[PDB]
């Protein structure tokens, strides 16, 4: 991989810690605290006593046949090969006590969903760095593994006090995705309009999801349906209606005047409903917004710790 | 305390079994084995609590051989529903986890008993609201017991007297108009019939619907819009033609086109007799 000297240093340190971790067993973990819960899972900060490591442990309770469960556990093992500065590190996936455990690196900044609540709105110059990290994460996953994320959203972009921005919860296991489709529901959606209608345009839907996520973090509010009038100058829809809106209504857009023209063009190109006219990953990486963001010096770690209340 | 309310510290709460769309189930002891479902609604307003008690007064009178016995409720330490503990597995576990090989005479009989219990619920004017094979138990490998019916008041958290209803748990059994959540009353006898149609699908195919689609939001949108419906050609070859027809009638997109359970029960019973 490309990697500056610092990124290759942290990547190496992670592989070193990972060698201390043999087989993961439920008895070897100690609960520290809860990190959050989704609509189909729960994540705990834990200590792995044999290794001394702190990890985030996601537990998923699926009532599925053992052959499907075993395939899910097999497919997740590919996460051992997913090593990139823009991908949440991975320690192991196993089954025990009716629960699928996925043990990953602990990100002390939380998700950008949490960060967004604490920030109100995330500044454009911070969003530039986030976009670079997401584009690069999605590129890594597609080029090195043929993986399509399929779940880009603020709660699946994790950050930490070192300033790293990393993707997680991507579709390494199509069996896991399918089992979860059968068992749970969300309350909102970042799915692209063409996939809602059953059309598959590779990573173009992840790009749509990103654009949607960037609008939500820019304005401080999930953007389907668009803000109504005076709501915007301060600067609940059911799941089916949200999906119908995505499919049948024009895509969201940033407010004018508040954001740079490059940033507005960048999200507009992401949110084109036509998945072929939508920008792809190569085109976004050279977009003016990204070229500008990549050259700005932004103390992302400083801004995050400040936003969260942590120390430097 | 109140009628059919179990006071604090009478139920010995044992092992946690799992959680579903609106609660978390524990195995418990209270004059025998019970399932205790701790409701997600932990903080209920006086209006919500009152409407819940009124609903419990209805549910506790729904006694029938194919209905899981409603045993009581608790408010302390937390809101909870106490029901008969089922030995063995739900129909969902039998079909999709154990892969129990039933013969066709016994698949029909499971559908018969379910229609029997659903017929009773509707005769008592109760919308189930949540029929699915996880809520059908084959008790002691013999009798079908339908569970988790009614309880509309606790399937949504309340902001005063108004409650916002959101989809929760699996969507596979929801009728198009339940998915849409747009009508005044999305839930109806006919939306139960649709869910039963899906149960029939599981019995006659051995599979959940939409097995070829792993994108949940595509399913929600397309089922809701009427663009997508169960693939009836997955039905196994030994399924009687009349059962396939009945299934298709239960699954009609327009609720007014769906039969009711007296007619459904009469069809299955006829089919059971005119069967090898
Ligand atoms: N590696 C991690 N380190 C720290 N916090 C984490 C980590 N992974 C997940 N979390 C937190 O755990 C929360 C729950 O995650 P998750 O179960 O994937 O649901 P979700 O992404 O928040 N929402 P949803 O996917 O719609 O069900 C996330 O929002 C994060 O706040
Ligand atoms: N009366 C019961 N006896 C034994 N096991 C039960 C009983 N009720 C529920 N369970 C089990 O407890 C777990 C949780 O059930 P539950 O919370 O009802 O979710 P669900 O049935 O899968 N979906 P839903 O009922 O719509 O919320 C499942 O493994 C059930 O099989
Ligand atoms: O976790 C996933 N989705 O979110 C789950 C929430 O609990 C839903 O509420 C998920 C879905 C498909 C898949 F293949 C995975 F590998 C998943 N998990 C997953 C993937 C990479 C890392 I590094 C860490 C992880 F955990
Ligand atoms: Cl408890
Ligand atoms: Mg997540
Ligand atoms: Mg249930």
């Amino acid at each position: 991989l490309e990697l500056d000297e610092q990124q290759r240093k942290r990547l190496e340190a992670f592989l070193t810690q990972k060698q201390k971790v043999g087989e993961l067993k439920d008895d070897d973990f100690e609960k520290i605290s809860e990190l959050g819960a989704g609509n189909g899972g729960v994540v705990f900060k834990v200590s792995h006593k044999p290794s001394g490591l702190v990890m985030a442990r996601k537990l998923i309770h699926l009532e599925i046949k053992p052959a499907i469960r075993n395939q899910i556990i097999r497919e997740l093992q590919v996460l051992h090969e997913c090593n990139s500065p823009y991908i949440v590190g991975f320690y192991g996936a196993f089954y025990s006590d009716g629960e699928i455990s996925i043990c990953m690196e602990h990100m002390d900044g939380g998700s950008l969903d949490q960060v967004l609540k604490k920030a109100g709105r995330i500044p454009e110059q911070i969003l530039g760095k986030v976009s670079i990290a997401v584009i690069k994460g999605l590129t890594y996953l597609r080029e090195k593994h043929k993986i399509m994320h399929r779940d880009v959203k603020p709660s699946n972009i994790l950050v930490n006090s070192r300033g790293e921005i990393k993707l997680c919860d991507f579709g390494v296991s199509g069996q896991l995705i399918d089992a979860m489709a059968n068992a749970f529901v969300g309350t909102r959606s970042y799915m692209s309009p063409e996939r809602l209608q059953g059309t598959h345009y590779s990573v173009q839907s992840d790009i749509w999801s990103m654009g949607l996520s960037l609008v939500e973090m820019a304005v401080g509010r999930y953007p389907i349906p668009p803000p109504d009038a005076k709501e915007l100058e301060l600067m609940p829809m059911a799941i089916f209606e949200l999906l119908d809106y995505i499919v049948n209504e024009p895509p969201p857009k940033l407010p004018s005047g508040v954001f740079s023209l490059e940033f507005q063009d960048f999200v507009n190109k992401c949110l084109i409903k036509n998945p072929a006219e939508r920008a792809d990953l190569k085109q976004l990486m050279v977009h003016a917004f990204i070229k500008r963001s990549d050259a700005e010096e932004v103390d992302f770690a400083g801004w995050l710790c400040s936003t969260i209340g942590l120390n430097q | 305390s109140d009628d059919w309310e179990i006071p604090d510290g009478q139920i010995t709460v044992g092992q946690r079994i799992g959680s579903g769309s609106f609660g978390t189930v524990y195995k418990g002891k209270w004059h025998g084995d019970v399932a205790v479902k701790m409701l997600n609604v932990t903080a209920p307003t006086p209006q919500q609590l009152q409407a819940f008690k009124n609903e419990v007064g209805v549910l506790r009178k729904t006694r029938h051989v194919n209905i899981l016995l409603f045993m009581g409720y608790s408010t302390k330490p937390q809101l909870a529903i106490v029901t008969q503990w089922c030995e063995g597995s739900s129909l969902y576990h039998h079909l999709h986890i154990i892969e129990t090989k039933f013969e066709m005479i016994k698949l029909i009989d499971i559908a018969r008993q379910t229609a029997q219990g659903m017929d009773y619920l509707h005769a008592k004017s109760i919308i189930h609201r949540d029929l699915k094979s996880n809520n059908i138990f084959l008790h002691e490998d013999l009798t079908v017991k339908i569970g988790d019916f009614g309880l509309a008041t606790v399937k949504s958290r309340w902001s005063g007297s108004h409650q916002f209803e959101q989809l929760s748990g699996s969507i596979l059994w929801m009728a198009p108009e339940v998915i849409r959540m747009q009508d005044k009353n999305p839930y109806s006898f006919q939306s139960d019939v649709y869910a039963f149609g899906i149960v029939l699908y599981e019995l006659m195919t051995g599979q959940l619907p939409y097995s070829n689609i792993n994108n949940r939001d595509q399913i929600i949108f397309m089922v809701g819009r009427g663009y997508l419906s169960p693939d009836l050609s997955k039905v196994r070859s030994n399924c009687p033609k009349a059962m396939k027809r009945l299934m298709a009638e239960c699954l009609k997109k327009k609720r007014d086109e769906r039969p009711l359970f007296p007619q459904i029960l009469a069809s299955i019973e006829l089919l059971a007799r005119s069967l090898p």
